[PDB]
């Protein structure tokens, strides 16, 4: 949370494994594995992805059979501020892989390449 | 340094034991097919038997020895022009699988699920396609292991051939047969001969065309490709090469039995096609 | 038991329903597996899973079908034939992912002057061939999964030659198993034969069976329960005959995981 | 790291146990040859897969 | 804890659903008493009973309601307000009788600028005043339970006086509790205060209170949560300021008996 | 002679550990990205988790098993003419 | 001078530890192959680069 | 610390110079190692080495630049941004080889009414692209 310290607030982070409809509103989205957090000194809020899947290792590309679900943010509460304050901020998102985490059938990328 | 060496496939099958006259209560040829199961019976239960010490074994029968063989799954056409042709040099793609042939899937369907390491063995022959005369040097073959989600490529030279990270077989013409090995890469606890169901499921909520996906279809790549070329620059007398590729089952185990493929392949699914349903033969109930 | 009991009589107790039998023929377990709920050694997804227990593994009776000299046979497939019954499709369908074994009670009776044997089959992966010869794979989600209701066998493959507008459904043939095999050797599979002059019925206990621990039960579908008259239906002399079979299903030891909010499929 | 067996012998010469030697070149499992010395299992769980053991000389139905 | 750990600083986890909070006034137990399931030695109904565990005993998230200088308070009553959540739902309505815990979570956070005192109440029994004069206990079924939404306080009592077609409903008065009493007193039952100055929300951990061991969660409320302004919302200067109220809910240690056909309410 | 044959690249990846529901000062899911560290978060520490027996390895992800393959680096061309050319 | 070691074995047959045997031909051990048997390590010099030793289940900042 | 101590709040001392902060995110040590002298096993010049200490091991204030809405970023390389601090530059000129660690810290204070944040980067090698 890259806003002001005077700032305050709710958001509700989601993850929904896949089969149905996916999350387009927080009634849906809360039905699912999420985190509601907490805006306060303690800057940021990690919200775990947990390995939930029909089979031993999913597809490295696009594939209906190996999906991993859907992964959705919404307003639990309301972002609240002060006069004389910004009305408006921005919030970072990182990425990373839990302890339990592998890959395997090394490969040749697509994000690089030489035409000629 | 050496190390040396319960019922083995190989051990010698029950021996025949001597069987004398009945007349008891003991009701062994009576039974119930209805309850599912399968009478037990043998010779000496139901006929007056001599003693026979048997030799005989169930070691060619048993699942590795009924595979132990290589077999022919694809034949993939590559070839290398004369530089002014105006067609393209011709390099082959091909998606891996056991299906494009009807021997050893016939063999592979009498089981729902297996379980095995895989050897694959290449057999490249060429051959001259014009009544010229004009030779070529010897032909260099590349064949490169394309996984689903790799840069596929789309040109007998562009920058795919350079294999940084994919497996990659260089053969060399007139040597013997190419040859490797591949471990048990399923994303699943055993390869699925038959899957009764979808890689989608249709919801109301959202349009028809986007939910549909094909019958018994799972992973729409399951295992990528084999894309094969001349690595040789264009020659002025052109050669037709060909590529046929034999797969052999090992270390191999198998689950839950089926009855084998009675009718004609019709696709890569279990659909059969009007005009071959009609296997069996003429022949009289009361007739040797 | 000298003291009384029986192989033809059986009582089944599963939750707060029960079924009865004074004329059964012995009762059969799948590849000898007895269902069971998913090992730590075994295990996929980490979450903490979903078992219904009770208020789920009991015996939902599905509609009962009619029994004929005209009839070529019927088919089910399992989780699809129980997705709306009680809590147990409910909690199917609000998870990504789900397992379970069952207990297969197929019913019925007729008289001791009734002649007639069906066939009744246990088939792992049943995948069923498709009404086209210009197409294959082609059968529709919504086709290939009747619910409740089930499907049925043809005498006769008739090809959909609608080319423009395709009932995209299945065509399974009664002698080829819907399937391009032998109904002779459909008995390699898990079953048991209802003879009229010996049984009321047929009992299937099945194992969760798959190439993988735990999978999604709405894309996929683990069993297929297929019976076929071995010996056609025949009564007296009435030209016409009819008698009912009724068919009764129990999820057990099962369990899901990944919850989320409710799937809603298009059926239709 | 030799592994030595003893091989089933079929026709014998006019020429006591006999074996082969065998050596694995390669890390991985895959690479190795099919060792044959597999096992046969009793067809039970197919042929009498029943709740209620049966005894042949018995009536199937009690 | 030396080590950083306090009492405003909280991490709730049911389910598949975790809840944090930075700025909390600690959490209230009910009469000392954390949920739980029912014992043998105080049990009545002989079935195998019905723990839908994780599936249903999770965090629901109801409508976010907007505080304001006009706000009187608002409603709501367990079950009731659970009953379209989910696998519990589905569970409760399945039963004919049910019985279950709560954890309570109050969300409403604001600025060190805003003005504010929210009395959080959790009410055994909260029962009721009518919209009627010239008769009582006639709040009909569909009113005294609006479910999700909940209901609200008035600062003032206004008599139904369509005799002819009853509104049928309740005129719950603010300063008497909706029920007769003095609000001043509404202290004597379990409840939080969420002070805007001190704290972002409020955390009551409710055990299953009743006359009896276990009884019909579709007939019979056993909580009642009430929210009403102990001190009104204030912002800076502006004349109409507003904040919102999300209140979430988690079912616990929560158990089912006699199982049978799903129950269809009239709610409308 | 013969010569036979700590944590190995091929050695399996730590088991998922049975967890149940949480009512406590500890905060795991919040942290401060600010201070240049990833928080070593589990799916047991946000959720209710089951025991699994983990098998999987990260043998083929290691230094050599990523670069374990013969890539190519260059194409060099030459010739051999008939005496007479000019070239 | 026989170096044997252990295969870590996937996919098994129908048919104990099993395994391979290498052997070094040359004296420059450039020329020799890879053992494959490496060695992991924990992350921590880069996802947890600092200084005071951080407790997951305590306020990252205090 | 019960008795005070806090991430936050550190003092940092080195030679002549100190630096205090109450509003600190703890602080990072590059690859979990600490800078050290280059030992005899791994040594390779000969000749007794130059050890300045705390002539040059010390704190060095650069030009203060200005963040703005407009801001893109900014760019700085070691050792070149304190080849002209004080005795460190004169050692580091003087000497055909030189090896030296760092203490670097980036101050940027405003009010608990402002927003933003700069992701402060240490790259080893940085080497960045030309304008043709
Ligand atoms: C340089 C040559 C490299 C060769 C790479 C081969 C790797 C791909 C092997 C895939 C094995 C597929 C075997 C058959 C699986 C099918 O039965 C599936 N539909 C069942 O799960
Ligand atoms: C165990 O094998 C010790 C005995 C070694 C016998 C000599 C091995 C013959 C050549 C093996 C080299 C392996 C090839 C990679
Ligand atoms: C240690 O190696 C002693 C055992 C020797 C086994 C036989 C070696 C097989 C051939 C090796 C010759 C080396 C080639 C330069």
């Amino acid at each position: 949370f890259c806003g002001s310290m005077m700032a305050t607030g709710k958001l509700l982070v989601s993850y929904a494994p896949p089969g149905a409809d996916p999350p387009k509103k927080r009634k849906e989205a809360m039905l699912g594995t999420h985190v509601i957090w907490d805006i306060g000194l303690q800057s940021s809020c990690t919200m775990v992805v947990p390995w939930i899947s029909n089979t031993t290792y999913r597809q490295t590309i696009d594939d209906s059979f190996t999906e991993g679900g859907y992964i959705s943010v919404f307003y639990q509460t309301r972002i609240v501020v002060p006069l004389s304050t910004p009305r408006e901020m921005d919030i970072l998102g990182f990425v990373s892989a839990c302890n339990d985490f592998s890959v395997r059938l090394l490969r040749d990328t697509t994000h690089i390449e030489q035409k000629a | 340094g050496s190390s040396s060496t319960a019922a083995t496939s190989r051990d010698a099958l029950p021996n025949t034991e001597a069987s004398g006259p009945t007349h008891s209560k003991e009701i062994p040829a009576l039974t119930a097919v209805e309850t599912g199961a399968t009478n037990p019976l043998v010779p000496s239960d139901t006929v007056q038997t001599r003693h026979v010490v048997q030799h005989r074994s169930r070691s060619e029968s048993s699942i590795e020895s009924f595979f132990a063989r290589g077999a022919c799954v694809t034949i993939m056409t590559v070839d290398n022009p004369a530089s002014t042709t105006n067609k393209d040099k011709l390099f082959a793609v091909w998606k891996i699988t056991y299906k494009d042939t009807v021997q050893l899937r016939r063999k592979l369907e009498f089981f729902t699920y297996s379980r095995f390491d895989m050897e694959l063995t290449f057999v490249v022959t060429a051959n001259f396609t014009e009544t010229n005369n004009g030779h070529a040097l010897n032909q260099v073959y590349q064949i490169m292991y394309v996984p689903p989600g790799a840069p596929v490529p789309e040109k007998w030279d562009d920058y795919t051939w350079q294999t940084s990270s994919n497996p990659s077989i260089f053969y060399t013409y007139g040597t013997a047969p190419a040859r490797i090995s591949v471990p048990y890469v399923g994303i699943s606890n055993a390869y699925s001969h038959f899957y009764d169901g979808f890689s989608k499921v249709p919801l109301k909520d959202q349009s028809a065309a986007l939910g549909d996906s094909l019958y018994g279809a799972a992973s729409l790549n399951d295992f990528g490709i084999l894309a094969v070329r001349v690595v040789n620059d264009h020659n002025p007398t052109k050669v037709t090469s060909k590529i046929r590729v034999y797969l052999k089952p090992k270390h191999i185990r198998v689950w839950c039995p089926r009855p084998p493929r009675a009718v004609a392949y019709y696709g890569p699914g279990v659909d059969y096609k009007d005009g071959t349903l009609t296997p069996l033969s003429t022949k009289d109930l009361t007739t040797y | 038991e000298a003291c009384g009991y029986s192989d033809r009589v059986l009582q089944l107790t599963l939750g707060n329903s029960t079924i009865t039998t004074q004329e059964a023929a012995n009762s059969v377990v799948a590849y000898g597996r007895w269902p069971e709920y998913l090992r730590d050694s075994e295990a996929n997804p980490v979450d903490q899973p979903t078992e219904p227990d009770v208020a789920a593994c009991r015996f939902y009776t599905l509609d009962t079908v009619s029994w004929t000299k005209e009839s070529r046979g019927w088919w089910w497939k399992l989780p699809d034939a129980l997705r709306d019954m009680g809590l147990f499709g409910q909690n199917m369908y609000y998870h990504y992912l789900g397992r379970s074994g069952y207990t297969v009670h197929v019913q019925c009776n007729a008289s001791k002057f009734h002649q007639g044997a069906l066939g009744v089959f246990a088939v792992p992966e049943m995948c069923l061939a498709g009404d086209s010869n210009t197409t294959t794979m082609h059968t529709s989600y919504q086709n290939a999964n009747p619910g409740e209701k089930g499907g049925t066998f043809t005498g006769t493959f008739t090809p959909d030659n609608n080319q423009t507008s395709p009932a995209r459904r299945f065509c399974p043939v009664d002698y080829l198993l819907g399937n391009g095999t032998l109904l002779g050797n459909a008995f390699v599979f898990p079953h048991q034969i209802i003879n009229l002059r010996t049984n009321n019925c047929a009992t299937l206990v099945l194992p969760y069976v798959n190439s993988l621990s735990i999978d999604s039960m709405v894309k996929h579908n683990n069993w297929g329960i297929a019976i076929l008259p071995l010996a056609p239906l025949n009564f007296a002399s009435e030209s016409s005959p009819e008698i009912p079979i009724t068919l009764t299903i129990a999820p057990m030891c099962c369990e899901f995981n990944g919850l989320r909010n409710i799937t809603l499929p298009r059926l239709q | 790291g030799a592994q030595v067996s003893s091989q089933k012998v079929g026709a014998h010469e006019n020429s006591s146990t006999i074996n082969y030697t065998t050596i694995n070149y390669y890390r991985d499992s895959a690479s190795n040859a099919a060792s044959k010395q597999d096992f046969s299992q009793d067809p039970s769980k197919f042929t009498e897969p029943i709740k209620d053991v049966l005894i042949k000389t018995a009536p199937m139905l009690n």
